[PDB]
């Protein structure tokens, strides 16, 4: 159904439009071929849709910057917009194009419009502006023009609307979704400044959509995650379960804003554990798969803390671990096999979960070894760096280490490019330690640590 | 008698080598190392490895128009050929003895043509408005080292007969099994399908109706939805139990629709007399036959042809195929398996001596 | 890959003195299927004797299972034949009470 | 070595079979030969330098190679380990044109590379199709043959230059990380031996029956092509572990399969024990191939014999006994393992 | 334990009669239930077993049809593969198809796998991680692309995790009289003096099913996996199976020499002794 947009007509038919450039050998774009079907066939006269077989026109790829295969990019008018960033399903293409579709912001001409807008699944900013050629509305029209890819605008100018709010200019209201109405926080946040400015509205959006507990599940994506979060994981089907996920998103809301009053910074989400599986395993979490909600934390730094706690109903485990991370004594969750109590042996079995106690010690130079299993190279060094283990058992100020570097994640400056690589962090320059990339011979080993470590080494 | 050949060293005198290429094969009067008969089995023979041949007799000019026209030789393969052939081609007056090249112009090619397991077929080429046509039947040929007959019978109704070592091997029409006017019948290309011809017929309802009970709501609450005690609805709203897709829900209301109902059966064009459709009756028709050659690639030489016939009269070249080829094969076969087991005695003699050597240095 | 066959001529049950028995010459791991197993009673070939389906296995090898009955005696020394594609010389092997 | 190789163009599209049409490639005034088809005569321009080189030292008067090319387009890895390699929902755009899976199985080393050949045969000069070989996997021993109960170092060089395109994707100047995967295919056994991912780090698929590959890029320059090594230490070759060998280098979009088999050898010991001689074997592998024969010393032994049940030993070696009824009586075993002479018996 | 259903494939080819032999073989654990024989007139799925007999002659039509269209594809393949590896047609050439899958003793799936091989050597499998096939020609490497590319590897996945599990717990259920049942061995252990300085002691798991056994010779408590010797398990034929566990001793030495003999059906490992 769509037409093909080859180079010689492509400026000529591409004067919104959706075009995705696509390559036949690839399985992606035969993937969503019949959904891309499907998907034209349901937005006709909305948005035209059309296919480019990049392999024969070069000069289209090349003039757009299309590396990839599918691209799906938008052409509003004959003109580049940003790139289609979402499901490639027909389902999510045909929700974005109506997206696409409406205007920047929505003129809402009846009140009857006015609650079906404002009862969708998602935030909703509305502006009431009974003067059509007012600063306010163009600005706001600007403002949704601008931020258009992340929130809902809606714009109207019902004599009733505007009365039952704001009725003084710049009305600008947030409707949080309906299926999120809470207690402590108000479901409608009121815009309050002098003058409407597109910055100063993307600002107080920013800042007031997401409220306390929002239900961010793959949309939002980005406009949470970024900042020191709090994401809470459990079964979250609106339409099946509503009362549990209200439930559970109440108590975290209710500890989130304990905290909040107690005055600290700290965002907070709920997910859906089915949508979000694949971030599960980032946190190390697996499948937990009960009603019970999975806790996690993410800062702005990257670091990431897990509960082992069971998150209680009555919320003391929520708050417990809310005060433990605002002290700061909970150790960053890495990926770490379980140590062994019996670290005994020549060589110290060290683990990315003691890393820190054992490798980070301050009173002695450590020599740690970074081994895969599979490695052959590290499989050939390990009696010589064994024996040499068993040899200078008998310095106290010096021990040899090694850690597996595949099933446990390598903290601290410590790097490894190339599996076995050697280091060495004397007792006080535990923040500068030294590549040893000589030799591979235990006597070169003995020889090294002769001359680095203060302590004279033993037989 | 268009053409008789027993070679029973005169040959040279009727048989004439070509000149064209400077490599040419040099053909050798011999019976081969196994036969059924020293004299009777005498004929030309290819002595040289991954060499060209060329050698042609002229004979008395003739024309095939009205008449039947039969060939009949013999080709033995006793070197145990991997690449060659043992064709032969009809060619007019006008072809030079002396300057025949590797595709000179000739009038119909019969006899084998074997290069690898993949191409073991006859290769029986015609002539006919200036192109050379091959039969789109797969006639195998013998590959064995034994002589094989191969003999060719044309009738002037086009028709055709090719018969291997006396028995019939493949007979036909020459207008039917050959690209003369291969336009015969044509499908219409007007003809569609029309929409009321179904293919994959398929009938809603045939003894079966709505149900009206698979109509089940898609998500019914949980049973077992237990609220729990310390959930208070002042604080969440309102408590409800949770719903899950129940398990009697199915595909809507489908009325058995099953397949093959009042099924008129795949529709196809229907065909029309081809208005391109020529045929000739003088296809088999030439207007003369002047030389016969043999212009063959052969990697292993040792390719030997003997009894060469060309006539009018079906039942006189196969009496005398009969009495050259039954002849000879039976004496042939038994020697042959006389010379094997000699074969196989001096390789048991050879792998004795050979096992004794190695128990010797095995000893040391 | 002409796998050769693995005799294993054994009997359902423990040989005794004057009782009934299925010399069950179990032929396997061979490949292809062309093959013929013959049992021997005392050098000559026995008529009567059941064969059971070319079954498979996991390892791409059949294996047949050609049982005759047979009352165990110290007389006669019963002997599996086998002949294959890829053995030279068809293989005979001796029932053996003990093995 | 060889300058033309001659080789097989097998043919992909289903309808038409897997038919075999001619056409050679051409290592290094190309020669001409209008019998081959001009799409598949491509005269191999290789900038790895691995290839070439394998095959200018490769041994002269050695029988044809038995190379086989096809058509594949690049699919993804359909492992999960190696997902990791491929984690974005786009193929590159580098992948353009077509490519050929060349596997040249000579009896001294396997080989598979990858040639993305040029639009159309030269018209000016000869009928070449000019190509370009992305990725090489050489194994300098197809066969190895281990004897029981040691190790066996089954090579595994690889050789990869990054598809020349106008978009240069140089986001990590120097060499991408890969994915080795060594699998023995046994007789329907299909076990995976190791998976490996050097330079990217993930939760690997373990290790199994303590093997380890050396698997590194032996340079770590920013853009020169890389000669990766991926050796397969497999210690103590047990008979379970015989079958071929093949091994993977997984890149993005792009496969490199080579197999080996790896065949075990275990010479055994013979014995003659007092009347009917038994000749019993003692260890030894693989069962088949054995050749009992007697000799009276000397001449063929008279007299009638038989064979004894393979008695296998949990390990895997196996023992039989031949039982002869009739100077010297000899038996000798004929193994391929062993000196083919035959390492005989005698009792006088 | 853990249970298996696998269905085999044969084509066999036979110079000189035309078309090549076709033998379908199905087995729920070691016993076939149906087998589709092409050189028998009968030319359907005969049964051979009481968990399958109770079928209705519609679903044998339907398994009949199914082995039909296999075997039609099947000569296909056979004759372009011989074509292809370039060997003689007088000679005879198998092609082996097969494709099951193994639940646990709860039930559930616990492995599945689709092989094929041509003359005995493995032609293209697909791996126990249900994802990805195994090639070791190029032949095979040709199929490979060709299934990848209609992704009929989650066609499989859907076969060997459903229809196939499933009919296994029905002939599992159906046929629980014979196939789920476990007999333990009546164990015999024998003497015998092969000189005057050795002998060999030989233990017999005689009569016991399944063939998942081991028997294991103690020495003073020490397994000597080495000098044992050991047949494979072999059918006795009428369904049991048998095997036969051997070591050779020091003259009158039998005191501490233990065989181990584990099976399913037992309630704990047997020990035996002279
Ligand atoms: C399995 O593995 C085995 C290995 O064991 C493979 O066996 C090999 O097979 C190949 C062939 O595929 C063999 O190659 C041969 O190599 C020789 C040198 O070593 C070549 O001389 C020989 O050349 C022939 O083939 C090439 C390529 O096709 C041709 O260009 C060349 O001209 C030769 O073909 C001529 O000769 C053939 C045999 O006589 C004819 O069958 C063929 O038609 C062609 O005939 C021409 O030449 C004659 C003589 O001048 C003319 O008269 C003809 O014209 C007349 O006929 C034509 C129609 O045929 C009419 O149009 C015309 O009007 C008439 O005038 C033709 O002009 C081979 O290349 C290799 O040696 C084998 N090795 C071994 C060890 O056996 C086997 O192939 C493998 N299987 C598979 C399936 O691959
Ligand atoms: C790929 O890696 C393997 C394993 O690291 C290399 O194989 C082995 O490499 C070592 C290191 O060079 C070789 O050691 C050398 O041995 C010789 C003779 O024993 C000695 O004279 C040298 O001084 C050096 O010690 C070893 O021979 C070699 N082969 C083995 C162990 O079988 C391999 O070279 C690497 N490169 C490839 C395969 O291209």
């Amino acid at each position: 159904d769509v037409l093909e947009l080859t180079d010689d007509n492509f400026e000529s038919r591409i004067s919104l439009m959706l075009v995705e450039f696509f390559a036949p050998w690839c399985g992606h774009c035969k993937r969503l071929a019949p959904e891309y079907e499907a998907a034209a066939t349901r937005l006709k006269g909305i948005v035209p849709l059309a296919k480019v077989d990049c392999t024969a026109n070069t000069n289209t790829c090349n003039k757009y910057g299309v590396s990839g295969y599918p691209t799906l990019k938008i052409f509003r008018d004959g003109e580049e917009a940003g790139a289609y960033d979402g499901p490639r399903t027909a389902d999510g293409i045909v929700s974005h194009l109506k997206k696409q579709a409406g205007p920047a912001s929505v003129p809402l001409r009846t009140e009857e419009e006015f609650k079906k807008f404002i009862s969708d699944k998602d935030a909703s900013i509305v502006g009431f502006f009974d003067d059509s050629f007012s600063e306010a509305h163009s600005e706001f029209l600007k403002a949704a023009s601008n931020l258009r890819d992340n929130y809902r605008f809606a714009h109207t100018n019902v004599e009733s609307l505007v009365n039952e709010y704001d009725d003084n200019g710049e009305g600008i209201i947030l409707f949080r979704p309906s299926h999120l109405t809470n207690k402590f926080e108000d479901k409608t946040v009121a815009y309050t400044e002098q003058k409407m400015t597109s910055g100063k509205i993307k600002k107080f959006i920013q800042e007031n959509i997401f409220g306390i507990c929002p239900h961010m599940t793959e949309d939002n994506k980005d406009l949470i995650q970024g900042k020191d979060l709090l994401i809470a994981y459990y079964d979250v089907d609106y339409e099946k379960n509503a009362k549990g996920s209200n439930y559970w998103r109440n108590r975290v809301m209710m500890v989130a804003k304990k905290f909040l009053d107690a005055g600290h910074k700290l965002n907070f989400a709920v997910a859906s554990r089915k949508t979000f599986s694949h971030e599960l395993s980032d946190f190390g979490l697996e499948s937990t798969a009960g009603e019970i909600p999975v806790v996690a934390i993410r800062t702005a730094k990257g670091e990431k803390f897990v509960m082992q706690e069971e998150f209680s109903r009555d919320g003391k485990a929520l708050e417990r671990f809310l005060q433990d991370y605002f002290d700061g004594n909970l150790k960053r969750y890495l990926k770490s096999e379980p140590i062994p109590e019996s670290n005994d042996g020549p060589v110290k079995v060290v683990v990315a979960e003691n890393f820190d106690e054992i490798v980070n010690n301050e009173n002695k130079d450590v020599l740690i070894e970074f081994y895969a299993p599979w490695c052959g190279h590290c499989k050939n060094l390990e009696p010589k760096y064994k024996e040499l283990g068993e040899k200078l058992s008998k310095d106290p100020n010096i021990v040899i280490a090694k850690m597996d570097a595949t099933a446990n994640d390598v903290p601290s400056p410590y790097e490894v490019r190339g599996f076995p690589t050697i280091y060495f962090s004397p007792a006080n320059k535990k923040l500068n330690p030294k590549k040893y990339e000589g030799g591979r011979e235990l006597s070169d080993f003995i020889s090294y640590l002769q001359r680095e470590a203060t302590n004279p080494p033993v037989i | 008698v268009y053409f008789k050949e027993q070679f029973l060293d005169g040959w040279t005198s009727r048989w004439i080598e070509s000149k064209h290429k400077s490599d040419f094969g040099k053909f050798v009067l011999s019976s081969g190392k196994f036969y059924g008969d020293e004299e009777k089995d005498k004929g030309l023979q290819t002595s040289q490895d991954a060499r060209f041949y060329a050698l042609s007799a002229s004979f008395e000019p003739f024309s095939n128009k009205g008449q039947t026209l039969v060939v009949q030789f013999t080709v033995k393969h006793e070197q145990n050929i991997d690449c060659g052939g043992g064709y032969v081609k009809l060619f007019p007056n006008s072809l030079d003895q002396t300057d025949m090249h590797g595709d000179s112009e000739y009038n119909i090619m019969f006899g084998p043509d074997i290069c690898g397991p993949g191409t073991k077929k006859v290769h029986v080429i015609f002539n006919y408005k200036g192109k050379n046509v091959l039969i789109n039947k797969d006639i195998r040929c013998k590959d064995d080292e034994f002589t094989h007959l191969y003999t060719l019978i044309v009738r002037p109704d086009n028709t055709y007969e090719v018969k291997i070592d006396n028995s019939q091997v493949e007979s036909g029409s020459l207008e039917d099994d050959w690209d003369f006017l291969p336009p015969k019948k044509i499908k219409d290309p007007d003809a569609s399908k029309p929409e009321d011809w179904d293919e994959r017929a398929k009938i809603d309802d045939p003894t079966d109706s709505k149900p009206e009970d698979w109509d089940k709501p898609e998500h019914i609450p949980d049973p077992d939805a237990k609220k729990p005690e310390d959930w208070d609805e002042e604080m969440d709203g309102e408590w409800e139990p949770p719903v899950i897709q129940n398990p009697e829900y199915k595909g809507e209301w489908k009325p058995r629709q099953i397949d093959n109902p009042d099924y008129k059966g795949t529709w196809i064009h229907p065909e029309i007399d081809n208005p391109e459709y020529s045929p000739d009756p003088s296809i088999y028709a030439y207007d003369n036959f002047g030389v016969l050659g043999l212009d063959l690639w052969q990697v292993k030489s040792g390719t030997i042809f003997d009894n060469f016939l060309i006539t009018n009269d079906e039942a006189y070249a196969e009496e005398f195929g009969n009495e050259t080829w039954g002849v000879t094969k039976a004496a042939e076969k038994q020697m042959k398996d006389k010379q094997d087991e000699e074969q196989r005695l001096k390789e048991e003699e050879e792998d004795k001596k050979r096992k004794e050597e190695e128990e010797a240095e095995d000893k040391e | 890959i002409q796998r050769t066959p693995k005799i294993q001529v054994y009997s359902r049950h423990p040989a005794e003195n004057g009782k009934s028995n299925f010399l069950n010459c179990y032929v396997s791991g061979f490949h292809p299927s062309d093959i013929e197993v013959d049992l021997l009673k005392n050098g000559e070939r026995i008529e009567k004797v059941e064969h059971s389906d070319l079954s498979f296995s996991k390892d791409w090898s059949f294996y047949l299972l050609y049982y005759t009955e047979f009352t165990p005696t110290e007389k006669d020394e019963y002997a599996c034949r086998v002949n294959h594609v890829t053995l030279s010389q068809p293989k005979i092997v001796k029932w053996d009470r003990d093995m | 070595g060889p300058a033309v190789i001659e080789c097989w163009f097998v043919e992909d599209a289903s309808g038409k079979g897997l038919a075999k049409r001619p056409g050679a490639l051409l290592l290094r005034e190309p020669p001409p030969r209008p019998d081959l088809d001009p799409e598949l005569y491509l005269s191999v321009h290789d900038p790895a330098g691995a290839l070439q080189a394998a095959f200018r030292r490769y041994p002269r008067g050695a029988p044809a190679p038995h190379c086989e090319m096809s058509r594949f387009v690049p699919l993804p890895a359909s492992a999960k380990w190696a997902s990791g390699l491929t984690p974005a929902q786009n193929c590159p755009r580098a992948l353009d044109g077509a490519w050929l899976m060349v596997s040249i199985s000579s009896p001294v080393l396997s080989l598979s590379s990858l040639l993305r050949p040029q639009p159309e045969p030269q018209q000016e000069p000869v009928l070449i199709t000019m190509a370009t070989v992305v990725l090489t996997v050489l194994t300098h021993t197809p066969a190895p043959r281990v004897r029981l109960g040691q190790d066996a170092l089954l090579d595994l060089s690889f050789a990869y230059m990054p598809p020349t395109s106008e978009a240069a994707s140089s986001l990590a100047p120097g060499p991408p990380p890969f994915g080795l995967e060594w699998r023995r295919q046994h007789l329907g056994k299909g076990h995976l031996l190791l998976a490996a991912t050097p330079g990217l780090n993930g939760q690997m698929p373990a290790a199994q029956e303590g093997a380890v590959a050396f698997a590194a890029w032996d340079d770590d320059e920013p853009w020169g092509p890389w000669t990766g090594n991926g050796t397969f230490w497999l210690p103590r070759v047990q008979p379970f572990q015989e079958g071929t060998y093949l091994a993977t280098i997984h890149l993005p979009y792009l496969q490199g399969q080579v197999t080996l088999e790896l065949a075990v050898y275990k010479p055994p010991k013979v014995s003659l024990m007092p009347p009917e001689l038994l000749c019993l074997v003692s260890h030894f592998y693989p069962s088949g191939g054995l050749e009992v024969e007697w000799e009276l010393r000397s001449q063929k032994a008279e007299g009638q014999r038989w064979l004894s049940a393979l008695r296998h030993h949990s390990d895997g070696s196996v023992s039989l006994s031949g039982h002869l009824q009739p100077a010297r009586y000899a038996c000798r075993i004929h193994h391929p393992s062993l000196p083919a002479s035959g390492r005989s018996a005698e009792v006088t | 334990g853990s249970h298996s259903m696998r269905y085999f494939f044969t084509s066999v080819s036979r110079p000189g009669r035309g078309e090549p032999r076709f033998i379908a073989v199905g087995y729920v654990d070691d016993t076939q239930f149906v087998r589709f024989d092409s050189d028998a007139a009968s030319q359907r799925m005969e049964p051979r077993a009481p968990w399958i007999e109770q079928e209705g002659p519609e679903y044998w039509d339907q398994e009949t049809r199914n082995v039909k269209a296999q075997s039609q594809t099947d000569r296909v393949d056979l004759g372009t593969l011989r074509g292809y590896y370039n060997q003689s047609e007088a000679g005879s050439h198998t092609i082996q198809i097969m494709y099951g899958c193994d639940v646990g003793s709860d039930g559930r799936f616990l492995r599945g796998y689709r092989q094929d091989a041509y003359d005995g050597k493995d032609y293209i499998a697909l791996n126990e991680d249900l994802r990805s096939w195994t090639a070791a020609d190029m032949a095979a490497q040709i199929t490979k692309r060709k299934w990848e590319a209609a992704h009929e590897a989650e066609q499989l996945r859907a076969y060997l995790d459903g229809t196939c599990v499933e009919w296994l717990r029905r002939y599992l259920e159906n046929g629980k009289e014979t196939l789920q049942r476990t007999d333990p061995p009546k164990t015999h252990m024998t003497h015998h003096p092969i000189s005057d300085h050795e002998a060999t002691l030989r233990c017999w798991a005689l009569g016991f099913y399944p063939a998942e056994i081991t028997l294991t010779w103690q020495r003073d408590g020490e397994d000597q996996t080495q000098d044992t010797e050991l047949v494979e398990t072999r059918p006795a034929g009428d369904g049991t199976f048998q095997k036969w566990a051997a070591v050779v001793v020091p003259s009158g030495e039998e005191q501490r020499y233990t065989c181990h003999v584990q099976h399913e059906g037992l309630p704990k490992p047997l020990t035996l002794r002279w």
